[PDB]
């Protein structure tokens, strides 16, 4: 009811991967609801950067033991 | 002469609508058993009216850009 509202009123901060997974869901049945997945993991990663962060841990051990 | 028992063809008739009157209470059930279970549509199922599920979230600070296919 309130989903997708930010503290200013106006879309939050990851609405767009939200939207485009529920426009998937709309064109899918439970059968092809798989074919969604691309679509969720990016919602779930701009909501917790799980991937940036392991990204930036691989960054920063290159800048961390490749030269110390 | 008192025995008047129903013939043998009128008992196999009767007994055979008996049977048919199962087996087709038989296959509602299963037809009713598949019928639930099977998947609805998302008016049925949640919205007859606003059918969309697709959000349209907060309208005070629209930025171009934000919607997304």
């Amino acid at each position: 009811t309130a989903a997708g509202i930010s503290l200013t009123g106006g879309r939050n901060r990851c609405f767009s991967e939200w939207q485009s997974f529920m426009h998937c869901t709309a064109k899918t049945d439970a059968k092809s609801r798989a074919q969604c997945l691309p679509n969720f993991e990016d919602y779930m990663e701009c909501l917790h950067h799980t991937k940036e962060k392991a990204r930036l841990r691989e960054i920063e051990s290159v800048l961390k033991q490749k030269k110390e | 002469t008192f025995f008047h028992p129903k013939s043998r063809e009128d008992i196999l008739n009767e007994e055979a609508k008996i049977v048919q009157a199962l087996n087709n209470q038989r296959e509602l059930t299963i037809k009713m058993h598949e019928l639930k279970r099977e998947e609805k549509d998302y008016a049925h199922s949640y919205s007859p009216l606003f059918s969309d599920p697709v959000p349209q979230g907060g309208s005070i600070g629209k930025a171009p850009g934000s919607s997304r296919e």
